[PDB]
RNA sequence: UUUUCU
RNA sequence: GUGGGAGAGGGUGGUGGAAUUCCCGGAGUAGCGGUGAAAUGCGCAGAUACCGGGAGGAACGCCGAUGGCGAAGGCAGCCACCUGGUCCACCCGUGACGCUGAGGCGCGAAAGCGUGGGGAGCAAACCGGAUUAGAUACCCGGGUAGUCCACGCCCUAAACGAUGCGCGCUAGGUCUCUGGGUCUCCUGGGGGCCGAAGCUAACGCGUUAAGCGCGCCGCCUGGGGAGUACGGCCGCAAGGC
């Protein structure tokens, strides 16, 4: 599990200022995180299929969060990929 | 009719998620190993599910038994 | 980590020899796995509802441990071991949920 | 021949026949009895009237064996069941205690045919 | 038990 | 985001007791079983009924609900681990980042297929008894595939609420599951019932709409021929589209 801990310091990471919470950067890394935990609980448990569904829809908010984010600030975007390690 | 007096008037405070208290779980099941409903419990949706996994880990634990004999008749 | 219960119940037949020895094996068990022991209660013996392993008494524990979630399962395979020891359940800490209070 | 004097009364009732087992306070079976044992021989075996006479005789067998008190244990439900019972009480035994024991799964092999559809 | 057709 | 909550949601390992079957031991003896009646069948190599021990498979009684969870299929012994969804509170953060969704991708009850394993109970086919004018059936005695596990296929269904998804708007009453609050009431999420207006061929629906509206998808166009023929794609096959 992501701890209170673990979670706060990729707030903290990411966030645009202090006491940014919940901005598309802080999102997208949250979301990374947990697509990455869930990604590997499934190389394990192939047949977790329910958790899989989970994990489609982590993606798919992902994907749109950075879709609108490379609209928006197409800068801010090529910086959070590299940051973070998504578009791979 | 259901009607004698639920379990629980006839106890104090307890702690349902407690899987050791013999004693008082004990009045929870029948002339058999078997749990009470709620007409006879006189507990609630949320406590009857606690009460429950309750008594079947005192079960287990050799504690409680899974059933009993019945007698009378 | 997490707030474990330990219950165990072993031989009744046990003498003071023997039950030490067993409860030995057991501290060795939990320290061998990051078992940090927080309490302790020992009821000792106590009638069972139904026999177990033909024996119609049983010898009860009870250690509160503190420990790495990614080893309680492992803990047990080991204590299960003790031909004394004929029950091992370890459950997760869970507020006391009164009732009638 | 052994003389037991008190013992247990097992009652096998069913909606097929009904039989009774008197036994020693260990289990071991002393005498025993069935619709079949006395006169009847098929449908009127289940019948509670061939569970009287099944009871009597078991008791009977088991009063030459020295006999006098017995604990019923029923199983089953069946006509001849609360009739062995008082085939029992009455007779030369005294019915010390009744006891219902009979099997119950607690879910485990799938019934046959017969008996499947229920829940 | 079952127990067709008109 | 922070702080709470309920749950048979899912995956792995482990583990508990009841019951059936088989095996061993004891004690006991003439039947047991089965039906509307019976018979096949099992039993003196000793069955059935009873006690003790062992093995194994499969399913989890009460709790259990008119209950809950999930997108659907569907999910209930207990424990730990891994893991998805979701509700409430505070109003903290981003700032239209939204809805739908042809095709694609994944999931998908049962039966069925391939490889390996397992096999107690049940049981297509089948082998018998009976019933009948006949009985390729219904009832009874046996019984193989299968039902179970792993891995890989198949993709169908009364896969049903026979009701596509999202949002806004339109009396109340009552029961219930779960959260909050100043908690005999108020506020939110969910499951039911009666009903305003309204709708409906009618039955009925009615803040969980089948009412009033907007967006997007799917689908229908008399019955038989026919979910057939042909073609294509998919499948090991059955067969699917
Ligand atoms: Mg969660
Ligand atoms: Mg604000
Ligand atoms: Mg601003
Ligand atoms: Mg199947
Ligand atoms: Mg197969
Ligand atoms: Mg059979
Ligand atoms: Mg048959
Ligand atoms: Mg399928
Ligand atoms: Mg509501
Ligand atoms: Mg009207
Ligand atoms: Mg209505
Ligand atoms: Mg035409
Ligand atoms: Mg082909």
């Amino acid at each position: 599990p992501i701890t209170k801990e673990e979670k706060q310091k990729v707030i903290q990471e990411f966030a645009r200022f202090p006491g940014d919470t919940g901005s598309t950067e802080v999102q997208v890394a949250l979301l990374t995180l947990r697509i990455n935990r869930l990604s590997e609980h499934l190389k394990v448990h192939k047949k977790d299929h329910h958790s899989h569904r989970g994990l489609l829809m982590m993606v798919g908010q992902r994907r749109r969060l950075l879709r609108y984010l490379q609209r928006e600030d197409p800068e801010r975007y090529r910086a959070l990929i590299e940051k973070l390690g998504i578009r791979g | 009719p259901s009607r004698k007096a639920k379990v629980k008037a006839t106890l104090g405070e307890f702690d349902l998620r407690d899987y050791r208290n013999v004693e008082v779980l004990k009045r929870f099941l029948s002339e058999t190993g078997k749990i009470l409903p709620r007409r006879r419990t006189g507990l609630s949706g949320k406590e009857q599910r606690i009460l429950a996994k309750t008594i079947k880990r005192a079960r287990i634990l050799g504690l409680l038994p899974f059933t009993e004999k019945l007698v009378r008749k | 980590m997490r707030r474990y219960e330990v219950n165990i119940v072993l031989n009744p037949n046990l003498d003071q020899s023997q039950l030490a020895l067993e409860k030995e094996i057991i501290q060795r068990a939990l320290e061998n796995y990051g078992a940090r022991v927080e309490k302790v209660e020992e009821l000792g013996l106590r009638r069972l509802a139904y026999p177990i392993a033909k024996d119609p008494q049983g010898y009860f524990l009870w250690y509160q441990v503190e420990m790495p979630e990614d080893r309680v399962n492992d803990l047990a395979r080991e204590l299960r071991i003790r031909d004394n020891v004929r029950r091992v359940m370890v459950v997760k800490s869970q507020e006391p949920f009164l009732a009638n209070a | 021949k052994r003389q037991v004097a008190s013992g247990r009364a097992y009652i096998h009732a069913s909606y097929n026949n009904t039989i009774v087992t008197i036994t020693d306070p260990d289990g071991n079976p002393i005498t025993w009895s069935s619709g079949g044992v006395i006169g009847y021989k098929g449908s009127r075996k289940g019948t509670p009237y061939a569970a009287q006479l099944a009871a009597l005789d078991a008791a009977k067998k088991a009063m030459a064996y020295g006999m006098q008190s017995v604990d019923v244990i029923v199983r089953g439900t069946g006509a001849g069941r609360e009739q062995a019972i008082r085939a029992l009480q009455a007779s030369g035994l005294q019915v010390k205690s009744i006891v219902d024991d009979t099997p119950v799964p607690h879910n485990g092999c799938r019934p046959k045919k017969k008996f499947r559809k229920a829940s």
